[PDB]
């Protein structure tokens, strides 16, 4: 029922930003965050990104603090990374998911995992 | 942060058979602080256990969940042949730190 | 997090809706233990906070 | 009585109001929520009398 | 059947002295049982108490009673010894059967 869906593959150079888009439906958009990971070959993942929806509330990593800005959208249910500091070779997907460890209101530690994936982009 | 030490290096063993992935913590993490993931080739990582042995996405008969305390571990029987997921895990109590990764063949 | 008994966290409700399904045919663990409420009108009537 | 009188009962969970003058005798287990009893007077299942 | 039990063997006591009664039963008597007389020397019997503590021929002052389940007693404040009826208690639950008395004297 859920339905997570996102643009298309694009390239940017280096030192520009990078605008990342994924609509959410299909689920109600009050009661979970908005969370943003990234996935390269040979490697897992990271805890790059998360962003509420009551709030605005910032929870982004100690490795990229500072680095990472990015905006959720009610009248859409879309979240949009206007990405910078780009590299030439940060070519790595970006994956919007939906947050059920962190509160969506207050910040509780939410016992469980991100249950949905998006369909990806490609920067 | 704390780091989860890994070391199914890879899992080449034939489908259908017992398959032990270890997750042990680095000093000490708490009972509820678990979550198992499965990746395909060519797809996208799904949940697989949310707790310590709840089902989350399905698992008919095959993704169960040992341990107790601080160290745990998942369990496979009746591997099927197909899938061979590269599986993660994370924990709870130190920010989010995910599996290096298992690797499996297709051990013919 | 849950706090201990000697100093707990208060959770204010602001502007939303009360479903509580989830509570009762979700994963009912032990008993309700409704004070006075309906079980089954629960969300037909509603508060303030 | 000292030890409380048992012989007296009332009966508390009906499905509709009772019309006036007659009796809703039965002997039944009430059947609260989705799980349908078939005599086990469990969770969600209470003795109207 | 069930047969009342009475140890009040004499009330050897002078008019003004306060007098106590019981009419403890064998194993159960409810409270919706009870009966006093007072059964004068060559006289019939009349009904004092029907009850807990209530009045059946005048009773201005003197009879009174209480007690709950188990226990019951009869209480006399200031006698005038007029009467020196015998005290027999009654019960009603369980079939039927006559207490088995306490004679009233004088100790002149
Ligand atoms: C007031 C009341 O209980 N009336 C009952 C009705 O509920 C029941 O359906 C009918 C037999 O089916 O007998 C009568
Ligand atoms: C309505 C009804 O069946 N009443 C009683 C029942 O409670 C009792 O168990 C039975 C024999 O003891 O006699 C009858
Ligand atoms: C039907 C009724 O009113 N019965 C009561 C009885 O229980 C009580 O013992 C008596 C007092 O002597 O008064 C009368």
């Amino acid at each position: 029922q859920v339905q997570l869906v996102q643009s298309g593959a694009e390239v940017k150079k280096p030192g520009a930003s990078v605008k990342v888009s994924c609509k959410a439906s299909g689920y109600p958009f009050t009661s979970y965050g908005i969370s943003w990971v990234r996935q390269a070959p040979g490697q897992g993942l990271e805890w790059m990104g998360w962003i509420s929806t009551y709030n605005g509330n910032t929870n982004y990593a100690q490795k990229f603090q500072g680095r990472v800005t990015m905006t959720t959208d009610t009248s859409t249910t879309t979240g949009y990374m206007e990405l910078r500091r780009l590299r030439s070779d940060d070519t790595a997907v970006y994956y919007c998911a939906r947050d059920y460890t962190r509160g969506a209101w207050f910040g509780e530690s939410l016992i469980g995992g991100f249950d949905n994936w998006g369909q990806g982009t490609l920067v | 942060e704390i780091v989860l030490t890994q070391s199914p290096g890879t899992l080449s063993l034939s489908p259908g058979e017992r398959a032990t992935l270890s997750c042990r913590a680095s000093q000490t993490v708490s009972s509820t602080s678990l979550a198992w993931y499965q990746q395909k080739p060519g797809q996208a990582p799904r949940l697989l256990i949310y707790g310590a042995s709840s089902r989350a996405t399905g698992i008919p008969d095959r993704f169960s969940g040992s341990g107790s305390g601080t160290d745990f571990t998942l369990t496979i029987s009746r591997l099927e042949p197909e899938d061979f997921a590269v599986y993660y895990c994370q924990q709870h109590d130190t920010s989010l730190t995910f599996g290096g990764g298992t690797k499996v063949e297709i051990k013919r | 997090r849950f706090a201990s008994v000697y100093a707990w966290n208060r959770k204010r409700i602001s502007n939303c809706v009360a479903d509580y399904s989830v509570l009762y045919n979700f994963a009912p663990f032990f008993a309700f233990k409704c004070y006075g409420v309906s079980p089954t009108k629960l969300n037909d009537l509603c508060f303030t906070n | 009585k000292v030890s409380g009188n048992y012989n007296y009962l009332y009966r508390l969970f009906r499905k509709s109001k009772l019309k006036p003058f007659e009796r809703d005798i039965s002997t039944e287990i009430y059947q609260a929520g989705n799980k349908p009893c078939n005599g086990v007077a469990g969770f969600n299942c209470y003795f109207p009398l």
